[PDB]
């Protein structure tokens, strides 16, 4: 049976792994105490999927995850909340203080003395495992944490497992919008280092989101349990082949082969296009080609920038409910026909297709609707490369003034770290420039 | 468990601190016989930052009480919230400073800051991990600058890689409470610039006026002064004993506002302040405080933002909130007023919600900035030290406890070696 | 305009490097210095105003010890009996060339040998009975922001190096607390009081070589002259002083590959702090000696605050910055070079 491991960090990789459990002990019928009052009625199957839970003699079902925050304010919640029951108590708080938003205390200074700690819990997990197919990483582009413990973890975890997918997933940082000054040089050192182990980064935004549960949900003020709810149900996407059966099976070294063609172009973004709540359930039908015309809309993607300024490279629709693939291939039909949509030259066919029958799930709280069939487009797209260059410009002037760095420095991080996770920003615009130009 | 331990240090800090003990208690449901009665499970989660626990569930504050007299200390014992305080922490003297600063450094501080390392020591090596120290104190008496300051360096010395957050009252332009505010005030920038991570400078007129305009009191006492003071050093500690959707601390905040490690004086300010009949003709939200706080009129600091620029800002909301509305309002602000914002640094503004407010208010907020109006604080200063100083005035006093003219033609350069810096983001120029 | 002049030196394979064919990483066009990895992927470019190519003995455009001197140095020795200061640092690590450039050997002497012969050989034909030279000199070190003297004998225990203090003469400026300002006649007496300052200073083993400096080093030289213009009354009036330093910086480390906790880490985080601030300084001065008005972070590191006096100002800087040409040690040189290139812009 296949395992997949999910490492949550920081406020957000760990705040937006409370959703994804919310939603998947209610897909597969586990209540927050880990039992399962769904095997009364068939007495055996596997309505348990050891995909995510991890099955006692007992009848009590434990996640495989690993909760690490280098603080305790967020894995005591859960320590003291309604899914205390369900975790194994190895959730590491550690955490004496956190990264001040520093890479350089994640990293070395503060992310040693409980690393050891995370890649033991991590071993154990994968010990329990026969068919172990890959890892997904939730943490944040911007923080100290989700910057620098996921680089050392994946650096050691590439060490370690090696040929093993390893998915991101991250909070992009905005444009306009954002929560601290050292958002810039936090991404920047990042991607340095996890653009050499890192297999696919799914990428969101939640100045995106926020537009979306405004136009779409009704929703003029909303929250983060809002949000993570929606990425709970793009995992419950990616992660659907895997526990559900269906017709074109995705399984997850798939996204590593259809999306990145070279191996640091993998930034690739996300949506859900049914976003809507249960007044405008009605007066819509939500067909196939509704949605993908959707999912290609600029406004409806969960991250910003516009897929007109570039050209896509490669696309991924993961279907779930009642899809019959005659309306994906029309749907399909219909983009290629629109010429606001341009694709690469070296790529004609350009799209992939995922359809399973499970539909989505409903949870009470929420504001999202109850839907017979949902669609998430994963795109690669060259569009990313000024959002790239608008970081870039954000580092360019800070720096040029040694604004910030003593923070770093004081933690055990050299000038010249910098200047080298600059340059191999340069030399990634350069290559989504050289992926643009047309054959000849 | 990140914990502070809080030291306060003359008749200013013993005032404020007599006021933040009051707050902290009713904000975690303590009595004056450090028992439990509140209602609420959260407060004894993370309530070891700044209390420390006893025998019968008692909980007794980390204060250290250094003030150079004996009437301030006398005056907390006889008072409210007094039999919680450990008594071996009561440290005291006899004929303090005299509103010197060489006493309470060289003098008469000499002979007592080992005595009050002796609790420092006691109550930090009783911790299972410190975040820093927090020093409230005066500028402009002697005891607060003196052995506030030798105190800062012994600590910096001792414990280097930890927070020393200080609250400091600043002398006032218009009129003073001693005639040597300036020599002490310069003195005490010349040991806090080098020995500090995040100072929040505090003006007594700016609350006067507070008062006046907005709260629509006639007769403020300084427990009045000293009730929104106790406001903003809380609010900087609530995501450190409180649940929130967005947390910050100490470091991630000093990590934020100090670019250089010298610019670490702040504007403080704390909202919804309103008078009492005023209250029920406006709503609590969050354009309302981002309004309130970004005004002039409820700076505490006595300068103008608007003759300035704001390097960096920072907010620590409290309550159940919307982020889009808190990220929408900082953009807003930041649009609206690039004028007043720095343009080599693209976001100036950071971001903090807690999930629990105040006793009585739906949600709070509270307010911190670094500006370079804070110059002017500095430039008044040094035009009146240098004037006193070209004449040698009062300077029989510092000589005569065994001082050079040395320390002072220092500190007077280093103020306006501060000045410099601030006045270099400063000018209205364009990229 | 050059008020601050940056020059970078590659040093030649060592015999085991030979032995090993290690592949070059560093190239020349004459003026600039291009780094092209073992891969050939990515190609970094570097222009400095003075480039000393020394891996070769044959190349057009070789630079030995006295190319150095008589591009570097000499003009601050003819800077300094104008009256005005003069400060030359060096920048590099371990294996870089930095006491072979400084120093040197026996054989081949650096620039402390051939200024200090220079000097006293010109005071050999300006003295007269009108005119007269007197130099003086220290030798004291930076450990973790904090001053200690090297031309004096330890106490005779576990530990004591002294802490001293900086503090600012409001005439003169800044200075040190205690400093030993002996006198010097020739290179004889340097050459002992710096063989015995070397051997005080500090140098730890970490995972590298066993030998690192952990420690930035100042080495001045006040030179004072006399001249009578003889009018009845008092004699020998004018006096002017000028500081040579030659400081001797140490290696970035970056801490993530060179695993270290303790006393280690928080020498590394001072050498780099301190670093740091001597780089945006070195850019803030050129930048306001081409036509801006700018503030100096001088008061954020004891060296650039005791040296500012002979940083700024009438002042001239010199800076060498030593490199490796091999692909073993590389994200060193890379550091190195981008380092001088902040100096230079
Ligand atoms: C029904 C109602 O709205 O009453 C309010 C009230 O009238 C106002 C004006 C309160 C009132 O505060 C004042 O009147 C005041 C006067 C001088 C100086 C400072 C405050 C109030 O006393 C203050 C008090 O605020 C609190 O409840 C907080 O817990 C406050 N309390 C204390 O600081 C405190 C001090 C000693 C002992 C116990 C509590 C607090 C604020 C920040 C951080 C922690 C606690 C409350 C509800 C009110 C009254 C009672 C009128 C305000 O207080 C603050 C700082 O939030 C003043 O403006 C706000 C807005 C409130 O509406
Ligand atoms: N979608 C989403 N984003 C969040 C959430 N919490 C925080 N973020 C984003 O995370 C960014 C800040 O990163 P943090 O997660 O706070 O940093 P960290 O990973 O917690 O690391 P620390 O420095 O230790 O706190 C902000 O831009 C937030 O918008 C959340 O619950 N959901
Ligand atoms: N806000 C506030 N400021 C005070 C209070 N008491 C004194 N001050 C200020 O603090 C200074 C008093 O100095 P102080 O340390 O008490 O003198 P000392 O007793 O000789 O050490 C004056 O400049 C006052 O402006 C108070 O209760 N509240
Ligand atoms: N330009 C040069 N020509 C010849 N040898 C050099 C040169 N630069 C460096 N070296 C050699 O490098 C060796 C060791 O380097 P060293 O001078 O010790 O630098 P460091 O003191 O920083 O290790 C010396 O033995 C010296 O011969
Ligand atoms: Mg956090």
């Amino acid at each position: 049976m296949r395992e997949c491991i999910s490492i949550h960090v920081g406020q957000a990789g760990v705040q937006i792994g409370n959703a994804c459990w919310e939603l998947y002990c209610l897909e597969h019928g586990i209540q927050p105490d880990g039992q399962m009052p769904s095997d009364k009625t068939i007495g055996g199957g596997d309505d348990s999927f050891n995909t995510f839970f991890s099955e006692t003699g007992a009848g009590k079902h434990v996640p495989r995850a690993v909760f690490v925050d280098l603080e305790p304010t967020v894995i005591d919640e859960v320590r003291t909340g309604t899914y205390r029951q369900l975790f194994h108590p190895e959730q590491l708080i550690t955490g004496k203080e956190d990264a001040a938003n520093n890479y350089a205390r994640g990293h070395y200074t503060i992310g040693k003395e409980i690393i050891d700690l995370v890649l033991d819990r991590i071993r154990k997990l994968a010990d329990q495992c026969t068919g172990l197919q890959g890892f997904l990483v939730f943490h944040s582009f911007g923080g100290g944490t989700g910057s620098g413990f996921t680089s050392l973890l994946m650096e050691r975890l590439s060490v370690d497992y090696g040929k093993k997918s390893k998915l991101e997933f991250s909070i992009y940082p905005a444009p306009q919008v954002s929560t601290a000054v050292v958002e810039p040089y936090n991404s920047i050192l990042t991607t340095h280092t996890t653009l050499e182990h890192s297999d696919c980064a799914f990428m969101v935004d939640n100045e995106a989101i926020y537009d979306i549960c405004r136009r779409n949900l009704d929703i003029e003020r909303p929250t983060y349990t809002n949000l993570n709810r929606l990425i709970s149900q793009i995992v419950s996407s990616i992660t659907a082949s895997l526990r559900f059966d269906g017709a074109l099976n995705v399984d997850l070294t798939e996204f590593q082969t259809n999306l990145v063609p070279y191996p640091r172009i993998h930034f690739p973004l996300a949506t859900y296009a049914p976003v809507i709540s249960a007044e405008k359930a009605y007066h819509e039908q939500l067909s196939v080609a509704e949605i993908t015309n959707a999912c290609f809309e600029p406004a409806n993607q969960m991250v910003k920038c516009d897929p007109r300024h570039g050209k896509y490279m490669a696309c991924c629709l993961l279907y779930r409910g009642d899809v019959v693939p005659k309306d994906v291939n029309a749907a399909i039909a219909t983009i290629k026909t629109k010429r606001s949509i341009q694709f690469v030259d070296w790529c004609p066919t350009g799209f992939k297709v995922g359809i399973n029958y499970q539909p989505p799930t409903v949870v009470p709280g929420g504001d999202l609707a109850k839907v017979q069939r949902a669609v998430c487009m994963l795109s690669n797209t060259t569009a990313i490369a000024e959002a790239w260059a608008r970081l870039d410009h954000k580092f360019d002037l800070m720096y040029a003034k040694r604004a910030f760095v003593h923070w770093y420095v004081g933690e055990g991080m050299e000038e010249g770290e910098f200047s080298e996770a600059r340059e191999d920003m340069a030399a990634l615009e350069k290559d989504y420039e050289e992926v643009g130009v047309d054959s000849v | 468990m990140r914990e502070i331990v809080h030291i306060q240090a003359g008749q200013c800090g013993n005032q404020i601190g007599a006021k933040f003990w009051e707050v902290i208690s009713d904000e975690h449901g303590i009595d004056p016989t450090g028992s439990y009665h509140g209602d609420s499970d959260l407060q004894l989660e993370r309530i070891n930052v700044y209390y420390n626990e006893a025998t019968g569930n008692k909980y007794v504050p980390r204060a250290i009480l250094v003030d150079l007299e004996p009437g301030t200390m006398d005056s907390v014992r006889s008072g409210p919230f007094g039999q919680i305080f450990r008594p071996d922490n009561f440290v005291f003297g006899q004929s303090g400073a005299g509103n010197n600063w060489a006493k309470g450094h060289y003098t008469e501080g000499a002979e007592l800051v080992d005595s009050v390392l002796d609790v420092v020591r006691k109550e930090s090596e009783s911790c299972d991990c410190l975040q820093g120290f927090q020093l409230t104190h005066s500028l402009g008496g002697g005891t607060g600058s003196g052995m506030g300051t030798l105190l800062i360096s012994k600590i910096r010395e001792e414990y280097p890689d930890r927070i020393m957050n200080t609250f400091s009252v600043m002398p006032s332009p218009k009129v003073s409470d001693t005639v040597v505010e300036p020599y002490n005030a310069t003195l005490s920038v010349h040991q806090l610039v080098e020995n500090t991570d995040e100072t929040y400078c505090i003006d007594n007129e700016a609350l006067y006026d507070i008062c006046f305009r907005t709260l629509k009191l006639t007769t403020p006492t300084y427990g009045d002064l000293n009730h929104l003071v106790s406001a903003t050093m809380s609010g900087v500690t609530t995501c450190l004993r409180f649940p929130g959707q967005l947390n910050a601390d100490l470091r991630k905040l000093a990590v934020n506002m100090v670019p250089f490690p010298r610019l670490h004086f702040f504007m403080p300010g704390f909202a919804p302040l309103t008078s009492r009949g005023s209250q029920q003709y406006r709503a609590l939200t969050v354009p309302e405080l981002t309004q309130q706080m970004f005004d002039s009129k409820n700076m505490m600091a006595a300068c103008d933002p608007r003759h300035g620029r704001y390097l960096t800002v920072a907010a620590i909301f409290r309550g159940r909130m919307s982020m889009k509305e808190v990220d929408e309002q900082m953009l807003n602000v930041q649009n609206k007023n690039s004028s007043y914002f720095v343009e080599w640094i693209p976001n100036n503004v950071k971001t903090a919600v807690c999930d629990i407010p105040p006793r009585g208010l739906k949600m709070s907020a509270t307010f911190i900035g670094n500006s370079t109006a804070i110059q002017e604080l500095f430039k008044r200063i040094s035009e009146q030290f240098t004037a006193m100083f070209r004449r040698k005035a009062f300077l029989h006093w510092y000589t005569g406890e065994g001082m050079d003219e040395m320390e002072f033609t220092e500190a007077e350069s280093n103020m306006n070696d501060l000045v410099s810096e601030y006045q270099q983001y400063q000018d209205a120029t364009a990229d | 305009n050059s008020q601050v002049t940056v020059a970078v030196r590659v040093r030649p394979f060592s015999k085991r490097e030979k032995t090993e064919k290690a592949s070059q990483v560093v190239f020349t066009n004459g003026e600039e210095i291009t780094v092209e990895h073992p891969d050939m992927k990515q190609v970094y470019s570097f222009i400095y105003d003075v480039s000393f190519w020394s891996f070769d003995e044959c190349h057009p455009g070789y630079a030995s010890q006295t190319t150095v001197y008589e591009t570097l140095a000499a003009p601050l020795l003819d800077r300094a009996f104008e009256g005005y200061n003069t400060c030359l640092f060096a920048y590099g690590q371990t294996g870089s060339g930095k006491s072979y450039t400084m120093m040197g050997l026996n054989e081949e002497p650096g620039i402390i040998p051939r200024f200090c012969e220079d000097l006293f050989a010109q005071i050999a034909k300006k003295q007269t009975s009108e005119v007269s030279y007197h130099l003086e000199m220290s030798f004291f070190e930076v450990y973790n922001e904090k001053i200690h003297d090297l031309l004096v004998c330890k106490g005779e225990n576990g530990q004591r190096k002294q802490p001293l203090r900086a503090r600012e003469h409001p005439v003169s400026g800044p200075y040190v607390e205690g400093l030993s300002m002996n006198v010097v006649s020739s290179y004889s007496d340097i050459q002992s009081w710096l063989e015995l300052g070397n051997k005080q200073r500090a140098t730890a083993a970490t995972g590298m070589n066993d030998k690192s400096s952990r420690s930035h080093s100042v080495f001045t030289l006040v030179m004072t002259q006399t001249k009578t213009e003889v009018v009845e009354g008092e004699e020998h009036d004018h006096r002017i002083t000028s500081r040579i330093n030659l400081v001797d910086l140490a290696g970035s480390e970056r801490c993530s590959t060179a695993h270290s906790s303790g006393q280690r880490l928080k020498e590394g985080v001072s050498i780099n702090k301190s670093l740091l601030t001597l780089g945006k300084v070195i850019s803030a001065l050129s930048e306001q000696a081409n036509g801006k008005r700018v503030f100096i972070p001088y008061r954020e590191s004891t060296l650039t605050w005791l040296l500012k006096e002979s940083l700024g100002g009438n002042s001239k800087t010199a800076m060498i910055a030593t490199v490796s040409p091999a692909a073993s040690n590389i994200e060193e040189t890379l550091s190195t070079l981008r380092y001088a290139t902040q100096a230079r812009l």
